[PDB]
């Protein structure tokens, strides 16, 4: 009764096409459904499939080949809005017992066509000169990554939208209480590119 | 060459005392493997015949837990039946329910079925295309909305196709030395004086299997249907079977008759008469 | 509501020889609804620990049983098998003819 | 349009204590589900009802735990005593037979566990603001201000930005998580980020107000308190800035 | 194999 699936997480561009897939080792199983989960939020049930066969459901393909005890779901034209947890779940016909995988992370980056990467030093709106750093305008190609001063705080990348205007575009936010800790040597754990460091 | 694998299942109120009587069992042609019985200690799907022993605990927790899925939707029907027909709450009555897939020569599908019944009378049952149900009476149409509502044929016709085969596959291979037999019937006759003037004529056919077995009498080169007594195929208990056929004759005409049994075990089709 | 009589039959399991060891059976039959009782009779007293089928029903959805016990016939017993049925107004005894 | 009901959405909560999780499944569904979701292990299910009678329950944990439904429109999920290992996100899923022949459910918004071995390391979030760069607005003619709440712990947390009293998406992202300010230690605070980037012009102007919202989920008045320290209920802490064209 | 995980009600 074990299901095998990678976590990930695992990125591709928008626009391209990613396949998840897990696997099982228990030959009872013959329903076979792929679940979509938001961070902090629940469960939605996209595609569902009966024994072996491939299913179409606009964007998404549902496969599954018994004989190789192996499932895939296919995302066409993936969006930055399909990035989330992907959960398999599958069962014989003796319960409705679902059994589910760890679940795969996807995270589909979003199209910067005017990338222009800088790091600002933003001010404290009331406390005196207190301050935070933002690495910002970056494409999806670069990856932000943790400091090595355990007392330094730093975010992931997060796609910013402003639809109203058609613009998105990827920030990060660093920090910390030591007095060390400038905008220039944020982010040196990082391989950022050839961008804008304004002093003042 | 023909194969089959169902399942009977009956359920029957009492009224005057706590849950209603469920018996289910289960047959690969005319050979036992399963069952269950709600007033048992055990309270599990039990093996009936040596080759099903071989099976694991997870087919055993499937099965178990299957029937008694089984035991509370028949539970629930006696009270919904009991509503359609608009009975009183004192008496008894008996709801039966049987399904199950024959296989051909080549073991592919032939055919499915799945039929329903109140109080020993059809209900509903699935008709040949398994798509469509036919409604015995008014109550069942009740029923017949319902489930197409549910889509119910599309999980049975998807089961019966598809599942109860399989595992008619795999039965028939686990215990070939008893499933793909054929015995040929010990036939006998005898002979019984009666008033002095007539006489009858006993046809026997024992330890046989499948069930399935004909008799016949003829008189003089025709087939003589009244006056002969014939009783249903009977068990032996030990996985053959039994059956008889008499004729009454008037004395001095013995030789006009001769018995006649067909039998997929018999190469030739016999003929008997009474000789000593 | 409709009900159907069962068809009994007293019969052994392999050809009757005495002193040899067999399975006495009485096969009821046909019947609707399944309650029944069946006993098996040995010169007359009832057999204590008689095995019965489970349960079954053939195509017209009639019920049918069977009950039996090991016993080894003599020249010196006989037997027969007592059923009823609410079709039944009384009790039918059937006495174990070994010639038929 | 009214689906599964899960009671309470947030419970904060000390050990050795009866934790209720309560469940109303969808009007005319005759199957309830109990999963749980720990983060380190996946969605498990706990148990299932079909017309009130537990027909699964190979997932309940052998002993400390408790389900029931003792009426068609009521399930309930009792935990006794709590255990910090039992902490996670539980949910509740009704459905009926035609539905789950397609592996139909419909899932509950779920009841997010929290147990702590103490609470004396309940903390709420210190929330601020910080206002852009002038060096982005001249250089890209666009406003990016941060929101900061920090440690706060547990991670019971929903920021929101509002603009001139109203609340706002487009234009924001919040960090999936809330981070671990000391990943190394089991008790580690959180902090949590969220960025909102208005236009340069819109920046620029004495009247737009700029406020940063973090729900937070804590204590009740059923649980003490013997410190000096304020009682970290659940609340709500914000910051706000005043736009300026300046 | 018996049909499951159960029947449908009437």
């Amino acid at each position: 009764k074990e299901v095998e699936q990678d976590p990930g997480p695992l990125s591709v561009p928008e626009g391209a096409i990613v396949s998840l897939n897990c696997t099982y080792s228990n030959s009872a199983f013959q329903y076979f459904m792929w679940y979509r989960q938001y961070s902090r939020k629940g469960p939605e049930l996209l595609m569902y499939t009966y024994s072996s066969g491939n299913k179409e459901d606009g964007r998404f393909t549902a496969q599954v080949d018994k004989s190789s005890k192996y499932i895939s779901l296919f995302i066409r034209d993936s969006q930055p809005s399909d990035s989330a947890t992907y959960l398999c779940a599958m069962r014989g016909d003796s319960s409705y017992k679902l059994i589910f995988g760890s679940g795969t992370r996807l995270l589909v980056r979003p199209d910067i066509q005017n990338p222009d990467p800088a790091v600002y030093q933003l001010r404290d709106s009331k406390s005196s000169d207190k301050s935070v750093c933002l690495f910002t305008d970056f494409d999806s190609q670069t990856n932000v990554s943790q400091s090595k001063d355990s007392d330094v705080y730093i975010t992931d990348k997060c796609v910013l939208d402003m639809r109203s205007m058609d613009f998105k575009s990827n920030s990060a936010v660093a920090w910390s209480n030591k007095s060390d800790f400038a905008c220039a040597n944020a982010f040196n754990n990082s391989i950022i590119p050839e961008d804008t460091f304004f002093p003042s | 060459g023909s194969h089959s694998m169902r399942y009977f299942f009956t359920s029957v109120s009492r009224p005057g005392r706590g849950e209603p009587r469920f018996i289910a069992v289960g047959y690969v042609d005319d050979t036992q493997f399963v069952r269950f019985d709600s007033d048992a200690a055990s309270q599990r799907m039990e093996p009936r015949a040596p080759w099903i022993e071989q099976e694991g605990p997870e087919y055993w927790d499937g099965e178990t837990r299957k029937v008694k899925a089984h035991s509370q939707t028949h539970r629930v029907d006696l009270g919904t039946l009991r509503g359609y027909y608009n009975q009183s709450e004192a008496g008894s009555h008996t709801v039966q329910r049987m399904y199950g897939c024959d296989v051909g020569s080549d073991w592919r599908f032939l055919r499915g079925y799945h039929q329903y019944a109140y109080d020993g009378k059809d209900y509903i049952a699935l008709k040949e295309d398994l798509r469509s149900w036919t409604a015995a009476d008014m109550a069942a149409q009740t029923t017949k909305h319902k489930w197409e509502a549910a889509h119910v044929a599309e999980q049975l016709r998807a089961y019966l196709e598809g599942t109860c085969v399989e595992w008619l596959r795999r039965y028939l291979e686990n215990g070939k030395e008893t499933l793909q037999r054929t015995d040929a019937p010990k036939t006998h006759m005898t002979h019984h004086a009666v008033s002095d003037h007539e006489a009858t004529l006993r046809c026997w056919a024992l330890s046989f299997y499948p069930a399935e077995i004909t008799l016949t009498w003829q008189r003089d080169g025709e087939d003589q249907t009244q006056d002969t007594e014939l009783v249903e195929t009977r068990p032996a208990g030990d996985g053959t079977f039994q059956k008889w056929a008499a004729v009454v004759v008037p004395s001095g005409q013995e030789q006009r008759y001769t018995c006649h049994v067909q039998h997929e075990g018999l190469p030739k089709p016999l003929t008997l008469r009474w000789e000593p | 509501m409709i009900q159907r009589t069962p068809k009994i039959q007293v019969y052994s399991r392999h050809p009757a020889e005495n002193g040899k060891s067999n399975f006495l059976n009485c096969y009821v039959s046909g019947f609707h609804p399944s309650d029944i009782e069946v006993d098996l009779l040995k010169n007359g007293e009832r057999i204590e620990k008689v095995e019965h089928s489970d349960l079954s029903f053939s195509k017209d959805w009639s019920f049918y049983l069977l009950y039996y016990t090991e016993f080894t016939p003599t020249e010196k017993d006989e037997y027969a098998c007592r059923v009823n049925h609410v079709t039944l107004s009384q009790p039918k005894i059937v006495k174990w003819d070994r010639d038929m | 349009d009214a689906g599964v009901i899960q009671s309470p959405r947030h419970e904060v909560t000390e050990m050795g204590q009866q934790v209720t999780l309560r469940c109303k499944p969808i009007s005319g569904h005759d199957y309830l589900f109990w999963y749980r979701q720990t983060m380190m292990r996946g969605l498990e299910l706990l148990i299932y009802f079909n017309n009130n009678v537990p027909i699964d329950d190979s997932g309940m944990p052998e002993d400390r735990f408790s389900a029931k439904m003792p009426n068609a429109s009521f399930s309930t999920l009792k935990i006794q005593p709590s255990e910090p290992r039992d902490s996670a996100v539980y949910f509740c899923a009704s459905s009926l037979w035609e539905k789950l022949a397609k592996n139909i459910q419909y899932f509950g918004a779920g009841t997010r566990l929290s147990v702590l071995e103490d609470l004396k390391n309940v903390f709420p979030p210190e929330v601020a603001v910080f206002e852009p760069s002038e060096a982005e607005i001249s250089h890209t003619q666009k406003a990016t201000l941060v929101c900061l709440a920090t440690g706060f712990y547990p991670d019971h947390v929903e920021l929101s930005w509002w603009v001139n009293g109203k609340e706002v998406h487009s234009g924001v992202c919040t960090d999936p998580q809330p981070l671990k300010e000391q990943p190394a230690l089991n008790d580690s605070r959180y902090a949590l980020s969220s960025r909102l980037r208005v236009s340069a012009t819109f920046w620029q102007d004495p009247r737009n107000h700029f406020r940063c919202q973090v729900q937070f989920y804590g204590l009740s008045e059923n649980d003490e308190w013997t410190q000096d320290r304020a009682k970290p209920v659940t609340q709500i802490v914000s910051a706000e800035a005043w736009g300026r064209a300046d | 194999a018996l049909w499951g995980p159960d029947p449908a009600a009437a």
